[PDB]
């Protein structure tokens, strides 16, 4: 039709009027049967039987120094700088990793070296504030910094936590296998 | 009823053996219950680091998008075709009343129509003066509705409501929550 | 008193064979005094700790 | 949230300079009355008249503002800091912001002339 | 009939289309019929309360209303009380500064007609000195919201119990969301050993903060853009 | 006399805090006629406000006056529930009284500065 | 003269939150309350004005740190509404069903954490276990766990793995048993039913006056949900019942959360059957990155890949308020575009902000153990409220 005004098709729907709630006498079960569930605690022993059933089933936990949970190829943990085949540092200072690290953990100075190609003089992550965006991985055209899926690198000093170029190239030396394995499952989906 | 109870051989769970299965059918609340462990040679095999489907994977794309020959960018542009923020003064609504509309203008004499425009565009009249000036048909055409009713606060897509109540409901009666949709 | 009546009832239960069919009658009179002494408080709701979070029963009487 | 906290007032803007002055006078009386409560509550090292001679000189800082409404925002900020200190809402670390100069005598070579500024190129 | 005999899903035929045919469309057409509807409501609002509405505006079905500072309460009653216009529910308020203009801050309101499934936005303006009144007389939850945007800006709400700071240091001075106020603030925190407590000493960084918005094009590279104004409510040309 | 617009305790309906109003129609129509009288008393006949709400409440009051049963009238309204319509009509009855003293039918009392509604253009 | 007013929690009163909370108790009855929030208040809004929208995105999975993905979603929605772009079909469904497994995660954390706060220890572990199963499903798509560098303001960061869409079905068949199992010892449960039958009543018009939303407003009786009132993201294209409560109690606010598992599983059943094919990001290379396959081959893709990671993408001026239905409530966001590439301003409407603001209107008169059951069903995670 025409509505009133203050009046959409949002009327109250069909049967929105809730039933008048049942009293003591509009109840199908006997008072004795109801109070059997009252005193003898039916829904108490019911959940007690539930947790007893869970006693006789398997746990889930793993022996962590002996078993490890699931690790995706696109998992991220600490960093590393890859190298080329025949071993060349692979990082040019495009500064994209400095440009889009939203905590500004990246700090780079870089100079033209002897042969004339550009290489990085100082590459430095502040791992206090590396926030695991992983955007720094997605920002390298030449694919130099990556996300090594290590997380077990817990330090005892803040001094240990400033990864310069040398620690990251050592990590790129170390984890080179796994970074090859991960990019063999991610480089399509990048 | 299309999503009701299904038996436990279609649930992808570690299950049981067979005399202990015959035990636990007699000892459970419902027999069709998963113990929560996924099946080891099915769940997460092969590992995501080694997927044979991942070997050939170029790009997902759509046909009017990836069409190299036919489209330019500016036809499929979307950032530079944004609508402008339509702003309205108090004064331009008085312009909408007396000068009229592009649907139904009230202005001939296009030379002096600019002069009749411009003092109102400079503030010759007031809004309540225009309201007294506006006719009953003017108010009931471009301010109120054709019955002279106030416009309902309008909505994007009005969603009428059902109330599912019976055995298709997610709770039977006694439980206070209903399941409208 | 409800702790105390247990120690009042305690000499009864040791000697209950001697008081056959009669100390029964005496102690049952004693209990039937104490039980209505109990149901004083439950009708006065002596352990109700009721809340003043009332939903404002009184309606919108206007104009 | 119908009801307020203990000392919080509805903010209201005095139309005259005199009514503002009346409110500020009552306010300084409120600080001065609650000052021995503060040394108990914030467990401070020093004495009550030092609190009082700060509360005086802080209003001495803003004695010479012309405007009505800039003194109005100034009064509202003062009332909120009263509201904080009258409860446990500030803590004693945040309470001892107000005495940097008291707790430590500054140190050797506070620069005064040009030269002591210059030898540490103005600190 | 057992969990050893369950089939896998990893080997089966899946759906495999060669190239999906997704049609192109500007995502503003679906608004347009409603948007041209909304204008008729909005003009109505200005005809309803011409004393208090400086203007209306709308951009992609977000209705925005233009209210003087001493004008808030008479609008918000009408937005709450009308049967045709019942918004009933504050959603969020805050402020935005524009220090280029004379009246510095502007205060924005958001409502939600849960009957009629609609939103509405109410903008006023206030200099840091002058107030805006409190809508805590009507909207009950709003007193918390007004408590928020006090501290972030300094913008007041006259007629408001429990006006005091929140979500900042108690002894804080200044206001954070203010374009003159620096990013790191003035005071940093360290535990002094000798006072056996923490002290508030002025700011020293290890690394200076580096924005990179200095590289920026002056003109905004977005174009002028078309309109979606209704043909009723733009000005008819002469002749 | 006096009128009640919301039973704050009674038998429950779906909206909690609202209970089933006994005899909705006479209280509703008297609550209407208060509005009908008041806006004609205090609002001058130029204003969109009175010409709208007089028409609106008359059109609402026609449906209320001419139909009896519960579940049909509210679908004829197109607002929410019956008690809910009672409350919102009570609400606009309060509104029109406040508009009598706030005088919305004037011209605007405070012009904006012309350099204020300028964002980025 | 005043009550002997207490500090509720410095550190570990309510799990997942620093709930400093003044109470004035007169009979172990709260006459009034005053929660001081600000203890997590990092000041994130002052930061997000200094970073590009490109960079500004993982501010928001830090916000509301039990349901990251709705925050990600609502900022992506605000920017897509602002940019006048359209995410493709595949992107719509993948964002939809991640925003619903995050709903499963959010209620799975919140109900069980509330049961621990009350004292029921068994769902507090039975739920976090299935949450670990869902940590795995965040892990295969995007980065690590619990903070997904995901949905971009252009749409989606990247495609799935090759077999998550299968594997999630193997999970989804057994979640029903693992959900009805925890339902079996809390729903009837005369202890829980006693503690939660009329505790903290929330009437209808007072629910509106306190600005509340989501499961609370739908518990009070008003049928309002952004998934169905102002729809988006093919929630239109997926059939989905909504539960609505009866009283204003905490028991409806419980039962609706129990119901939304049953609802959001049906989401996954109607999503995994009908996931289409198509581009998972937006079509163009002018608001998000080109894929790394062809940027090493094409000259045009590099300059986009560079400008999006130095400048970023340019946004038309304007302002939007996009609000969607977080599982906590209506979460809104109000962004004011300069026309530059930093947002000139961006307010959040955290959902629990008004929930905390509506505390002492609800919490009057109740008891102090009753002042715990009221806490975790308005879901004060405190990552939301201050920011
Ligand atoms: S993941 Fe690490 S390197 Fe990348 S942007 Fe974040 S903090 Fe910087
Ligand atoms: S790792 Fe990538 S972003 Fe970082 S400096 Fe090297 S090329 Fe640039």
């Amino acid at each position: 039709n025409i509505y009133a005004g203050g009046s959409a098709a949002a009327a109250p729907p069909a049967g929105f009027r809730i039933h008048r709630p049942a009293t003591w006498e509009e109840s199908e079960e006997g008072a004795l049967s109801k109070a059997t569930k009252y005193f003898l605690l039916a829904e108490m022993f019911r959940g007690l039987y539930v947790v007893l059933e869970q006693f006789f089933r398997a746990p889930y936990t793993i022996y962590y120094p002996f078993e490890k949970g699931p690790v995706s190829p696109r998992f991220r943990g600490e960093h590393a700088l890859r190298r080329y085949p025949s071993g060349e540092e692979r990082c040019i200072a495009c500064k994209l990793c400095e440009a889009i690290c939203p905590a500004l953990a990246i700090t780079i100075d870089a100079e033209e070296r002897i042969d004339g190609s550009r290489r990085t003089t100082k590459y430095d992550i502040d791992m206090t504030k590396c926030i695991y965006c992983g955007y720094c991985q997605e920002s390298c055209p030449v694919d130099a910094i990556v996300e090594t899926p290590n997380v077990e690198y817990a330090t005892e000093t803040r001094e240990e936590l400033l990864y310069n170029k040398e620690k990251l190239l050592a990590n790129g030396d170390k984890w080179e296998l796994e970074l090859q394995y991960a990019l063999d499952a991610d480089a399509p989906y990048r | 009823l299309p999503g009701g109870p299904v038996p436990v051989f279609k649930k992808y769970t570690v299950g049981s053996k067979g005399i202990w299965e015959k035990l636990r059918v007699l000892l459970a609340i419902a027999p069709n219950r998963s113990t929560g462990n996924p099946i080891v040679p099915l769940y997460r095999v092969p590992t995501p680091g080694s997927r044979p489907e991942a070997n050939v994977y170029q790009d997902p794309s759509s046909y009017p998008t990836n069409d190299i020959a036919e489209n330019p960018y500016w036809k499929r542009d979307h950032r530079r075709a944004y609508p402008q923020t339509a702003f309205f003064d108090q004064k331009t609504v008085t312009g909408l009343l007396e000068l009229g509309s592009e649907a139904t203008p009230r202005i001939a004499d296009g030379e002096a129509g600019t002069k009749a425009l411009a003092n109102i565009a400079n503030g010759g009249v007031s809004f309540t003066q225009a309201l007294g000036k506006s006719s009953k048909d003017v108010i009931y055409g471009e301010v109120l509705t054709v019955n002279g009713l106030p416009p309902v606060a309008p909505t994007l897509a009005p969603k009428q409501w059902k109330i599912i109540e019976g055995e298709a409901a997610i709770y039977p009666k006694g439980y206070p929550c209903r399941t409208f949709h | 008193p409800f702790d105390l009546e247990i120690s009042t009832l305690l000499p009864y239960v040791m000697s209950i064979y001697l008081v056959s069919n009669y100390g029964f009658t005496i102690v049952l009179l004693f209990l039937l005094i104490l039980i209505i002494g109990f149901v004083y408080e439950i009708n006065t709701n002596a352990l109700k700790i009721n809340k003043h979070n009332k939903p404002n029963t009184d309606s919108l009487i206007y104009k | 949230a119908i009801i307020a906290t203990a000392f919080a007032e509805t903010v209201k803007f005095s139309g005259s300079k005199q009514e503002l002055q009346k409110r500020t006078l009552a306010l300084y009386r409120q600080f001065l009355r609650g000052a021995p409560t503060f040394a108990d509550l914030y467990e401070v090292q020093f004495s009550i008249p030092t609190i009082r001679t700060k509360i005086r000189q802080e209003f001495e800082r803003h004695r010479f503002v012309d405007d009505l409404s800039i003194q109005n925002v100034l009064y509202a900020k003062g009332h909120m800091e009263y509201q904080e200190c009258i409860n446990f809402w500030k803590q004693q670390a945040q309470f001892l912001k107000y005495f940097p100069e008291e707790d430590d005598i500054q140190g050797r070579h506070q620069p005064s002339n040009f030269v002591d500024k210059f030898l540490k190129n103005r600190a | 009939p057992s969990w050893e005999n369950i089939k896998d899903i990893r080997l089966d035929p899946k759906v495999h289309v060669d190239e999906v045919y997704e049609p192109i469309v500007n995502p503003a057409d679906r608004y347009l019929q409603h948007v041209s509807d909304l204008h008729q409501y909005a003009k109505y609002i200005m005809a309803a309360l011409p004393k208090y509405i400086q203007g209306f505006s709308v951009w992609k079905d977000e209705l925005t209303l233009h209210v003087a500072p001493s004008a808030v309460i008479p609008v918000t009653t009408f937005l709450r009380d009308n049967t045709s216009t019942q918004y009933k529910s504050i959603i969020d308020i805050t402020a935005v500064d524009y220090p280029s203009r004379e009246n510095r801050f502007e205060v924005v309101y958001n409502f939600l007609s849960v009957r009629h499934n609609s939103r509405i936005r109410l903008k006023t303006y206030a200099t840091e000195v002058t107030p805006v009144p409190s809508i805590t007389c009507l909207y009950e939850g709003a007193n918390w919201f007004e408590r928020e945007a006090y501290d972030m800006y300094g913008v007041f709400f006259e007629g408001h119990p429990d006006l005091r700071r929140i979500m900042t240091d108690y002894g804080f001075e200044g206001h954070p969301l203010r374009k003159d106020f620096p990013l790191t603030g003035y005071t940093e925190v360290r535990w002094d050993e000798e006072k056996r407590r923490v002290v508030y000493e002025p700011l020293e960084l290890t690394q200076a903060f580096r924005n990179f918005s200095a590289g920026s094009t002056a003109w905004e590279p977005v174009g002028p853009g078309r309109d979606d104004r209704p043909d009723s409510f733009k000005l008819p040309t002469p002749k | 006399q006096s009128v009640l617009v919301q039973m704050r305790e009674g038998t429950p309906i779906g909206l909690t805090g609202i209970y089933q109003h006994p005899n909705p129609r006479p209280a509703l129509i008297a609550l209407y006629e208060a509005t009908l009288k008041e806006l004609q008393d205090k609002h001058p006949k130029d204003s969109v406000y009175r010409q709208s709400i007089e028409n609106l409440t008359a059109h609402r009051k026609q449906i209320v006056e001419d139909n009896e049963v519960s579940e049909v009238i509210e679908n004829k309204i197109g607002a929410g529930l019956i008690e809910e319509v009672v409350i919102q009509a009570h609400e606009e009855l309060e509104l029109a009284k406040k508009m009598s003293e706030w005088k919305p039918w004037e011209e605007l009392e405070e012009k904006p500065l012309e350099d204020q509604w300028v964002y980025f253009n | 003269i005043r009550a002997f007013t207490i500090n509720f929690g410095p550190q570990h009163p309510a799990a997942h939150g620093v709930l400093r909370l003044i109470l004035e108790l007169s009979g172990e009855e709260i006459i009034r309350s005053d929660p001081h929030v600000g203890l997590l208040h990092r000041g994130t809004e002052k930061l997000i004005e200094y970073k590009t929208y490109m960079q500004a995105l993982p501010y928001f999975d830090r916000l509301d740190y039990v349901s990251m993905m709705t925050n990600e979603q609502v900022f992506s929605l605000a920017v897509e509404k602002l940019l006048n772009v359209e995410v493709p079909l595949r992107g719509k469904y993948i964002r939809t069903m991640f925003g619903e497994i995050t709903r499963v995660l959010n209620h799975l954390m919140s109900v069980c954490s509330h049961a621990m706060d009350v004292g029921a220890l068994t769902p507090f572990l039975w739920g976090f276990e299935e949450r670990e199963k869902l940590m795995e499903f965040y892990e295969r798509v995007s980065g690590a766990r619990l903070h997904a560098a995901y949905v971009r303001p252009g749409g989606v960061s990247q495609d799935l793995p090759a077999g998550l869409l299968d594997d999630i079905y193997m999970w989804a068949t057994q979640f029903g048993d693992r959900l009805d199992e925890i339902e079996e010892l809390l729903t009837d449960n005369r202890i829980w039913k006693l503690r939660t039958v009329n505790i903290g009543t929330v009437t209808a018009q007072d629910a509106l006056n306190l600005g509340l939303s989501g499961p609370m407003l739908r518990g009070s009786g008003i049928p309002f949900d952004i998934r169905k009132n102002a729809p988006y993201d093919a929630y239109d294209k997926v059939d989905f019942d909504v539960p609505v409560g009866m009283n204003g109690d905490c028991y409806d606010r419980y039962l609706i959360r129990m119901a939304e598992f049953r609802q959001s599983l049906r989401i996954i059943e109607q999503c995994c059957n009908d996931m289409p094919a198509g581009a998972v990001k937006v079509e163009d290379f002018k608001i998000n990155s080109p894929p790394r396959n062809l940027m090493k081959e094409d000259m045009e893709a590099l300059i986009h890949h560079f400008l999006l990671y130095t400048k970023g993408y340019s946004v038309p001026p304007g302002e939007t308020y996009t609000a969607i239905e977080a599982p906590k409530g209506e979460m809104g966001v109000y962004v004011v575009s300069d026309g530059s590439e930093r947002p000139y301003k961006c307010k959040i409407r955290a959902p629990g902000f008004a929930h905390l603001g509506a505390f002492d209107h609800i919490a009057r008169g109740h008891f102090l153990p009753d002042a715990v059951a009221i806490i975790g069903t308005m879901d004060l995670v405190f990552g939301e409220v201050d920011r």
